[PDB]
């Protein structure tokens, strides 16, 4: 399995960092879990095979392509060329994403997200396994 | 009528009723007074592109043709001038020394110039006047 | 609009390859809408459109990708593959291109243009572009003539060439034009895919239109 963790601004809260993380087995594609936080609170929700497909198929582009565009905007993929833009209401749970270019947004996806009822627990599993993150990259710093 | 409208091209009169144009003939037959009508509906989108846009088009780059090769012509001629003050040793009686052409040059002062007359569709006149055996030509073509 | 319609007569035509002909195009784009005039040397069409339009039709033919009617003016004013139908007489110009990384949408829905459009885009234009040129070639056979005034008088007096290979002939426009005619206007004349028309008329069509 993969993870990845990314840190992101929302459009609604300039000043707060949020992460994002996404979870997931090798292919994005297959569908994931994705979860945001603040270190307050978080927000969860999930993603499909077909509901990929149908986002990609409505927006007319290769699957695997659209693909490449999630990783890009949700795995930290992006070039210095790439504009992604993130937002979500707390109030509704509802998340989208866009790209810009030609001076303006474009939406690329959007989700469900679903209020957490244990932030804090989430939150510990998150900074564990960051710490972890940190300490074998150190390891293999060392060695090298 | 043939014989009437080749010299012209009696009394004409025109009317339009809708789409359509009517052309109108009185003259003379057999002493006798003559009366035509021609009826004629809007020509077709065809025959305005096989009359009209693609010949005039035709006849536009066969004289930008003859521009290009006038120009030619024109800077050959100002060689062999050359040839004769820079080398042939020679002069003139003075009286007419023309310029050394340059088509930029020759363009900005036509086109500041003579251009507003020149382009003048008028009455449709100079064209039938000045650019008919072209259009023969290139309708052939 | 009306200004879309006036910056129109005064636009040069571009060249476009489809893949199953060629089109003449000219177009005049502005945040306020568009006008175009497209054509295939046989027939002629038209549309104007204002933002109201872009909007709508985009957001049909391209769903979620979201912009100002201007974003999208502004790219088609960068002008991508070309297709097309004569459906009824829309020549439907289905045009595919990039813009944000994204592959777009346009469709034209050209309608045979008036008559009168033809006569003030065209006919006019092209008459007044033909009696124009044969000005020029007016003005370049008197200033042939007086370079032969000029190389006469040289002639009449001394003055032999060195230059074995600098010879003109006298220039005379009859047989210029009888030469011409034969060797050149076939090939001169060829409309073919009106790319010679885009290459070199262009500069002329504009300032006899502006005229």
């Amino acid at each position: 399995m993969e993870r990845k963790i990314s840190r992101i601004h929302l459009v609604s809260e300039p000043s707060i960092t949020h992460f994002l993380q996404v979870s997931w087995e090798k292919t994005l594609e297959s569908g994931f879990v994705i979860t945001l936080t603040d270190g307050h609170s978080a927000w969860t929700g999930t993603v499909s095979e077909s509901e990929i497909s149908q986002e990609a198929d409505d927006m007319a582009m290769e699957k695997g392509k659209y693909v490449g565009e999630l990783r890009k905007a949700l795995l930290s993929g992006a070039g210095p060329a790439d504009v992604y833009t993130f937002n979500f209401s707390k109030e509704s749970c509802y998340f989208f994403f866009e790209k810009n270019l030609k001076d303006v947004s474009f939406r690329l996806g959007s989700f469900n997200l679903e209020k957490v009822e244990n932030p804090a627990e989430v939150i510990r599993e998150l900074i564990c396994y960051c710490l972890d993150t940190i300490a074998e990259n150190q390891a293999k710093n060392e060695h090298l | 009528l043939d014989n009437l409208l080749r010299p012209l091209l009696a009394t004409f009169s025109c009317d339009c009723v809708a789409d359509a144009l009517i052309l109108r003939v009185r003259s003379e037959l057999s002493g006798l007074p003559f009366y035509w009508n021609f009826h004629c509906m809007l020509a077709s989108p065809s025959l305005v592109s096989q009359h009209l846009i693609r010949p005039l088009m035709g006849m536009s780059l066969a004289l930008q043709c003859q521009v290009r090769e006038l120009a030619t012509l024109l800077h050959m001629k100002d060689l062999e001038i050359q040839d004769y003050q820079e080398s042939g040793a020679t002069l003139i009686r003075d009286r007419l020394k023309t310029e050394p052409f340059e088509e930029n040059s020759f363009l900005e002062q036509f086109m500041i110039e003579k251009l507003p007359e020149a382009c003048s569709i008028g009455d449709g006149k100079p064209f039938v006047m000045n650019l008919q055996d072209l259009y023969m030509a290139v309708t052939t073509q | 609009m009306e200004e879309l319609e006036q910056g129109l007569l005064m636009q040069p035509w571009a060249w476009l390859q489809l893949a199953e002909n060629s089109l003449l195009a000219k177009v005049f784009i502005t945040k306020q809408g568009y006008a175009l005039l497209v054509s295939d040397l046989q027939q002629v069409w038209h549309e104007q459109v204002d933002t109201s339009v872009v909007s709508q039709r985009a957001k049909e033919l391209n769903k979620r990708l979201t912009a100002p009617p201007a974003a999208f003016l502004c790219h088609l004013d960068n002008l991508a593959t070309f297709s097309c139908d004569c459906v009824a007489d829309a020549l439907i110009l289905r045009v595919r291109s990039e813009l944000s990384g994204l592959p777009f949408y346009w469709n034209f829905h050209c309608m045979l243009a008036s008559p009168s459009l033809v006569s003030q885009h065209l006919i006019r234009p092209l008459m007044g572009m033909s009696l124009a040129l044969q000005c020029q070639v007016r003005e370049l056979a008197t200033l042939l003539h007086m370079k032969d005034l000029e190389i006469q008088d040289y002639q009449e007096s001394g003055a032999t060439l060195i230059r074995d290979r600098l010879k003109t002939e006298p220039f005379e426009e009859n047989s210029f034009l009888e030469q011409f005619m034969i060797e050149k206007l076939p090939e001169a004349c060829s409309i073919g895919d009106g790319k010679p028309f885009v290459m070199n008329l262009q500069d002329l069509y504009m300032a006899v239109t502006t005229q």
